[PDB]
């Protein structure tokens, strides 16, 4: 029996209001700017590299991915803004690698492809970080992965950042071994020459496909062999699809053109013999009752103005149906249950500065969801944190610890979205990047940093004032603005969404309009991994 | 003509979407957004390019999966604004679609390698490509020349130095140490020459008869 | 998504070729001969025993089996050629017992029935072996079993071969206890008198049904009681359906005629409350693209000529669809994935003399299938084995050991078919009888022995030549053919398919035409047992 009608969230924002107009204009400006940049990134290494790559007869990586996936299906690229102005003068579109999740032969699987157009497929440090992030996502979600190797090797001028360290290059192979150990499939496809970077990968993978001419599997390149052993020989003699197939046996299959390799890959995936099963109650799904684009006028591009979360929730969940939990108590925070694309979810969001009561409410909600095996989604807009003499007297920090412990010990899949400004230890509290959320995204407006620039400028001013007063020449009235200005500027630069997305702190920058769609895709993939028991540490009263 | 090519190209997607839909129905989870045939990427408009056989000339059609569900295809600098659907009258399915504001209904019978458009004014014949690797021509290109699997005494050779080669004809009969096996002609091209004479022995993976390039 | 078209195996054999004509004629001759013999076996003990068995009102065993199974369903008799000319002068059709697998009340179950017509239902040594083989099949496949006892007791003139040894008679009861221990059902139905052989069976089984008059359950027969205790009394007083039912309680049900017992058995099977569940992905199945009878002309009745395996595979698998694995490397052996009756299978077959590379390929393939939980099927035609000074230098024996270890440690169901001549240690390598395959069949042409007769004759000639030369009178030029001839003759006799099938080394001799059908039935039954983890020993590099 499901005949009871339920109240729906959200209202109709006043379009005629000048505030809505202003917010809309700001959000359009940001979205347009993002779109133009993404176009320029997708062009890749540049026209000349494309001309040469075509001249060899290979297919450009974007074309390869389009042919590989089940046609007419969505594909979810990740961290497209990697390496955006990260290095001093070297243009590295997309980090010289394309990674994503797609549906192939009816089974979700992660695709990782080199981009030989960009810098000959050399592994920049960011490239390794991006690839490892993809692999860990696949393992947690328990998804098969496919590699499309056209890489040369590690970037020589930066060897310290690539080779030695634990999380550095080579950890890739370790993950590969662990994946194959616990039945997660591995497939490697070779389209280009490889020198010790794409040489172990086919040997490391269970299955192997190599194109007849353009594919060569060799541990040491012809220049490396010539320089090291004093002997020169073409990589085909060390590599080659036919040469390796007849005698070496490294290649399990022998393809002629790029299309043939893709088709064979589809056949292998079908033969993989895996079936997905769910363990959560499912229901029919319906669209939210309100248009999504209104969010622009609701949110704007200023962190100062405040927007109620429930408006956004109405714009997202199925049918705009929501059941708030302990609404009156701890109003600064919002929790409740909802359904997205027929899947149950628990929504946690921020309205204002946290207090002790909000922390207690969040802890109780987390326990409930973990007990009932319900996925969790976080919408954090932490304009301020819990600071105050009365607050610390009653151990508001202790309540914050309760947030941290509950979030950390949780085992159900967790997804986080940074709708608004994130600062302070609340990032740790509301399932930050460090707390291993399955995904993480940021809207084009959000700014993330440890503290607002003004706060740090004031704090530094005071500490210098106190110590220099102890030194006899206190921080003078002059230099106050001179000292403050650089701190504000630097914090602004480090808080920019592109700046963080240049590194891999986030999985991607998404416009608000696409939000709903992305979430559904993510949750579907996350459901592949079976749910497990959640065990909690000591709950300090 | 140009619109007709677009109409068939739409039909392939609709049939493919429906068959994509069918496998979803038998599956456990028929509710995921993945089952949607939207073909949408993140922040990018997905585009796939076709090739369809049109009598003598092949035509390349560029299909951009538009954001709203409309369908955009372009052939020789002419674009076409296409929206369509599939509905079945009786047991036969009709294709109803509008191309640049002009709509019509036509029977869509789809064979293994041919496209059928049936209408009152006439019919249109479009042919889908066949991949060369699936065409088994690639199978004969896997091996450049014949190879003897095992070393053995060649009793006698059925083909002379210059001789016509037929499909299925045996190059020679080679018997060795509790085994006789019969070697065939790898390709129908006329033999350039025969490498091994009568009574000779060739090792594993060794050429046996030279053949002219096909 | 399953829209990609797949290349299909097999071609059209040239019918007009004289070789095809010759091969067809040979195969027809063998099949006809087999059919006539099977007719003669099915007549049973002979007309007079049939007349007497009818006179008592009982139904002949074949009639009983036909009535018992779900009507209009296939039934798979096993080892029909047991005892074929095995003993010196005693005709024992079918080993005096009929065993098989059938579908009853929608549930597969094994039927074992005595044949009181043949030698009064005495247990010949072969009879015990056949019955025990059936029981072990049922336990591995985890199937309920039903007994139809009309046996007198062990054959007195051969008591050494029946009573004492571990695998001898009485082990039946041990298997029965183990089966009932782990919830595998047991049903016993009594139609004839029993003396200590069919006396414990009803007591050993959970359920019991006995016909009113013709059924008597008694541990000691009237002659045994009279000879032993000096007291004579009819077996009805010791047995009897009514007598045992009212007081002894050995009989759980009381039937009037044979039909009534069969009907009650159906009711019990329905009440058994078992449901079959699968754990493998299933797909729609379609017939192979080529007629099966062509195999005759392809194969013939000469071991010298060679036939490519892929022809046979095309004649078998669904839609003649196949995906070869590592085709170019190790060409003498063939492996790949296919589907039969909607079930995934891994095909392993032989084309020629094994080498080291083929062994490595087979080991890798076995690991893959075991990891993905895919059943395995073997088609062995081992004309020759791996022997050679260069081969043994690189440890080709070691690679053969890798074959042995991988096959032995595997846990997925395995089925083997001897399409062609089997010799040497390769029998051990390709899942021989000793390696516990779930089933095993031989075509009418195959010959199995440790070594070809010519080889053993040559070896014996050399060893006698060497030792007698050491003795001063070497093996002369004379007697060479005189010594060789008996060895060749004896090896030919021991290699005959009927000779092996007379014993229980194989489960049955099947014509090639029926091949496909049989396989499907076998695999379906094998799927009842849930799949388990596969653990591998030390992989000696
Ligand atoms: C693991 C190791 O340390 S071994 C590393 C040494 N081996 C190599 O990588 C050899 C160079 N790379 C190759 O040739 C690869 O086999 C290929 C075929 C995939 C690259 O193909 P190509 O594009 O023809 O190679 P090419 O040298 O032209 O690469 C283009 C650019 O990438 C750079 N590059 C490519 N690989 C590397 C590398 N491993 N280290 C540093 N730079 C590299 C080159 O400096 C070159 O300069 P440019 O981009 O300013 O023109
Ligand atoms: C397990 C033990 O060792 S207990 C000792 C064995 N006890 C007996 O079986 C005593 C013999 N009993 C019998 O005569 C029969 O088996 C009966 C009465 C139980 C039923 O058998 P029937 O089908 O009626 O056969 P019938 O009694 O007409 O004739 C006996 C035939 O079976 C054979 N036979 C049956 N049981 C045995 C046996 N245990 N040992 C040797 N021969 C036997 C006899 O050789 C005889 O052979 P035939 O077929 O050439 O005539
Ligand atoms: O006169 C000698 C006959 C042997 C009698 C054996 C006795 S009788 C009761 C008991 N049961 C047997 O099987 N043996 C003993
Ligand atoms: O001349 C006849 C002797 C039979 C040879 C059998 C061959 S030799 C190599 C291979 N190993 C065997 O055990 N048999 C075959």
């Amino acid at each position: 029996y499901h005949g009871d009608s339920v109240a729906s969230l959200g209202t109709q924002p006043d379009l005629g209001s000048a505030l809505y107009q202003e917010n809309y204009k700001q959000m359009k400006a940001l979205v347009n700017q993002l779109h133009e940049r993404v176009e320029h990134i997708k062009l890749g290494g540049g026209e000349k590299a494309r001309a040469l790559h075509i001249s060899r007869g290979k297919l450009l990586p974007r074309e390869r991915i389009d042919n590989l996936i089940d046609p007419g299906s969505p594909f979810l690229e990740l961290s497209q803004f990697a390496g955006y102005q990260l290095y001093d003068n070297e243009e590295v579109p997309g980090g010289g690698i394309i990674t994503g999740i797609g549906r192939v032969s009816g089974v979700e699987c992660m695709i990782i492809a080199n981009d030989a157009t960009v810098k000959g497929g050399a592994y920049y440090p960011v490239t390794v970080k991006k690839q490892l992030r993809a692999q860990e996502i696949a393992m947690q979600n328990r998804l098969p992965c496919i590699y499309l190797v056209d890489s040369g090797g590690a970037y020589l001028p930066r060897q310290a950042d690539v080779f030695p360290d634990r999380d550095h290059f080579g950890r890739t192979f370790y993950n590969q071994a662990i994946m194959s150990s616990k039945n997660i499939a591995q497939i490697a496809v070779v389209m280009g020459s490889c020198t010790a970077g794409g040489a172990y990968v086919p040997a490391m993978a269970d299955e192997n496909i190599i194109v007849r001419k353009q594919g060569t599997i060799f541990l040491a390149g012809p220049p490396l062999v010539k320089a090291a052993t004093g002997e020169e020989v073409s990589a085909e003699d060390l590599g080659g699809a036919d040469l390796h197939c007849r005698k070496s046996g490294v290649s399990d299959h022998w393809a002629l053109d790029d299309h043939h390799a893709l088709h064979l890959t589809r056949k292998v995936v079908r033969n993989l013999n895996y079936q997905k099963k769910l363990d959560v109650t499912i229901e029919p799904s319906e669209e939210p009752l309100f248009p999504a684009d209104e969010l622009y006028g609701i949110v704007g591009a200023n962190l100062k103005r405040s927007f109620d979360v429930r408006e956004v929730i109405a714009r997202i969940v199925d049918g705009s149906r929501f059941t708030e939990f302990k609404a009156f108590y701890g109003d600064t925070l919002v929790t409740g249950f909802a359904r997205i694309f027929g899947y149950p979810v628990g929504i946690v969001g921020n309205n204002g500065v946290l207090f002790s009561e909000s922390a207690k409410k969040g802890t109780h909600f987390v326990q409930l969801c973990c007990q009932r095996n319900i996925p969790l989604l976080f919408l954090q807009n932490i304009t301020g944190f819990m600071v105050g003499r009365e607050y610390e007297a009653e151990g508001i920090a202790k309540d914050g610890a309760k947030m941290v412990a509950a979030v950390a010990c949780a085992q159900v899949p967790k997804i986080t979205l940074i709708i608004g400004g994130s600062y302070g230890a609340g990032n740790y509290g509301m399932c930050g990047r460090a707390y291993s959320p399955r995904f993480l995204y940021i809207w084009p407006n959000a700014r993330i940093s440890v503290m607002g620039g003004e706060q740090a400028a004031n704090v530094l001013a005071t500490i210098t004032k106190d110590q220099r007063a102890r030194e006899g020449k206190q921080f003078s009235s002059a230099d106050e603005a001179a000292l403050k200005e650089p701190i504000i500027k630097k914090f602004e630069e480090e808080g920019n969404p592109y700046y963080s997305s240049a590194r891999v702190w986030d999985d991607g920058i998404i416009d608000p309009a696409d939000t709903r769609l992305v979430l559904g895709l993510s949750f579907s993939a996350a459901l592949n991994a079976p749910i497990e028991k959640t065990d909690f540490g000591i709950f300090r009263m | 003509a140009k619109e007709s090519l677009c109409q068939a190209a739409l039909g392939l997607i609709l049939k493919e979407k429906a068959m994509t839909d069918t496998f979803t129905l038998q599956a456990h989870d028929q509710f995921s957004p993945f089952s949607s045939s939207s073909g949408r990427r993140l922040n990018i408009s997905y585009t796939r390019n076709m090739t369809l056989k049109d009598g003598k000339n092949n035509v390349a059609i560029a299909v951009t999966y538009n954001h709203d569900g409309s369908y955009s295809m372009q052939i020789e600098d002419k674009t076409f604004q296409v929206l369509g659907n599939l509905y079945s009258e009786g047991d036969c399915t009709y294709l109803k679609c509008s191309v640049n504001g002009v709509a019509s209904k036509a029977k869509l019978i789809i064979l293994e390698n041919t496209i059928y458009l049936f209408s009152k004014e006439g019919s249109i014949e479009i042919d889908i490509p066949v991949p060369k690797y699936l065409s088994s021509v690639s199978s004969q290109e896997t091996q450049g020349g014949p190879l003897a699997p095992m070393t053995g005494t060649i009793e006698k050779v059925f083909v002379k130095a210059g001789d016509k080669v037929k499909a299925g004809d045996s190059l020679m009969v080679m018997i060795a140490m509790k085994m006789e096996h019969t070697i065939k002609s790898p390709k129908d091209g006329t033999v350039k020459k025969v490498f091994y004479r009568e009574g000779a022995q060739a090792n594993r993976h060794t050429p046996l008869v030279e053949f002219e390039e096909e």
